[PDB]
């Protein structure tokens, strides 16, 4: 890719003694420009992922360079460690082994042991957005390396330490803007609209008494919401795509996925039934519309479903919903002459949420991303399978709100 | 038989619940309450509730866009 050794034209100017950060997209091969920087330095590199299955990604890009099974790239875990070498080592570590505080299993002393033999010389953070925290900063003081290097795809928060990585790490050095990689590749052209559906009577009067984090079950559960969703959801099957819908709330996803009759992945889920949907999703088409909470989304991010549905959100975490929905656009690359990757939002009128709602959509708005208003899509009047149309549902529905009302 | 005075105040239903809660504060306000549509507020009142109606939604949308 071009953008990778546009990234790489830096280091090979002045060659010795530099650290930055590099943006480049999750869907771009950001692992290869770390292979040609070892290939290039070749010194010891410590790898700085968080999951094991961000281990396994970089394990297989050491074998399509030049070995991983030897005495030289090792691989830090807290349940087996490797062994390494001098200025020819490829180590992986984990955040919770190396950081940590006091839980040590067997495994601590073999992540300091790279870190007290002087067994490094160029260091690779993965998710530099991150490092502003609190235990990212144990990481750094821990490490004295010839040349660091960060790697992301995204680093909007509003936290107000994303500017105390330029001399921590360093300063941002080559930022690829997303609107002109899609025309490299089509890495899934952006339609950002909100379904601006109307609020009942009853739950509005009945919003504005409640407050705190009590106050989103009356919003997310608003009837012309489910009149909203089953009429996005029988239009996609339509045109043959495929629906992810994406939920802040775990008891939120579970209201949408058990009256649609869709299987669900959320919080304490067991991994027998969360790879048991993967395996009817991206083989059985008869499940066409997945609904994930907040782990099946940070884990594996999936290239289908070209029709995006955002039901709950969050508020002052918009920056982390841009960081979620952003991944499975990057993800979503096969480069084709449509390639229309619909995204809705679900937002109630004169609801605190879709005035938060706004601050994710100006988000798209810095990464080059259209944004577009659909106040109401001409067909959801001809549907009648949608729930909680009749005044009669509406009020079973108020019921069943104002109990819940109750338990929280 | 009857005729009285006031004001006919068309708007939509979630306005005129944002209606009711000016005459449950400050009281005066809704004299008759017609249908979801329509209400009967008092004449010396009417400016008095466009001027605290921009209020409720400035407080509510606020959004500083920064």
């Amino acid at each position: 890719r071009p953008y990778q050794e546009k990234s790489l034209s830096k280091m090979f100017g002045n060659g010795r003694a530099r650290s930055g950060i590099i943006v480049l997209p999750c869907g771009a091969g950001k692992t290869l420009v770390g292979i040609t920087a070892a290939c290039t330095i070749k010194k010891s590199v410590i790898v700085l992922c968080t999951s094991s299955v961000s281990v396994m990604q970089w394990r297989q890009q050491f074998l399509x360079x030049x070995x991983x099974x030897x005495x030289x790239x090792x691989x830090x875990x807290x349940x087996x460690x490797x062994x390494x070498x001098x200025x020819x080592x490829l180590v992986v570590s984990t955040y919770s082994m190396v950081a940590n505080x006091x839980x040590x299993x067997x495994x601590x002393x073999x992540x300091x042991x790279x870190x007290x033999x002087x067994x490094w010389g160029f260091i690779i953070l993965d998710e530099v957005h991150v490092v502003p925290a609190a235990m990212f900063r144990r990481v750094v003081s821990t490490i004295a390396a010839h040349a660091k290097l960060g790697l992301t795809a995204t680093l909007v928060r509003e936290d107000d330490k994303i500017g105390d990585l330029n001399f921590l790490i360093g300063p941002k050095l080559y930022e690829a803007n997303w609107m002109e990689l899609s025309q490299k590749g089509h890495i899934a052209n952006v339609q950002c609209a909100e379904v601006w559906c109307p609020m009942t009577a009853e739950f509005y009067q009945e919003y504005l008494r409640e407050t705190a984090r009590k106050r989103m079950l009356l919003y997310i559960m608003n009837p012309t919401k489910f009149q909203a969703c089953q009429f996005l959801i029988q239009y996609h099957e339509r045109r043959g795509d495929k629906i992810i819908v994406f939920s802040d709330n775990v008891y939120a996803l579970q209201e949408y996925a058990l009256k649609m009759g869709k299987p669900f992945i959320y919080g304490s889920t067991p991994q027998q039934e969360r790879m048991n949907i993967l395996q009817n999703f991206q083989y059985n088409d008869q499940i066409n519309t997945i609904f994930l909470s907040k782990v099946g989304d940070t884990s594996i991010d999936l290239p289908e479903a070209t029709c995006l549905i955002q039901i709950s959100s969050h508020y002052g975490s918009r920056r982390q919903e841009a960081q979620r929905l952003g991944r499975i656009l990057r993800a979503k690359r096969r480069n084709d002459e449509g390639f229309n990757a619909f995204f809705y939002s679900l937002v109630s009128k004169d609801t605190q949420e879709m005035y938060y709602s706004t601050k994710r959509q100006a988000f798209l708005v810095d990464q080059g991303y259209a944004f577009k208003v659909i106040t109401h899509l001409h067909g959801m009047e001809n549907i009648p399978n949608l729930a909680y149309a009749s005044p009669r549902e509406r009020r079973e529905l108020l019921q069943e709100v104002l109990l819940k009302n109750e338990e929280a | 038989a009857r005729a009285r005075k006031g004001a006919l105040v068309q708007c939509d239903p979630s306005i005129k619940a944002l209606i009711l809660q000016i005459d449950a504060k400050m009281s005066d306000i809704v004299l008759e309450e017609l249908d979801d549509t329509h209400l009967l507020v008092n004449p010396s009142k009417v400016e008095f509730v466009k001027h605290e109606l921009n209020r409720l939604l400035s407080k509510n949308i606020y959004n500083p866009m920064d």
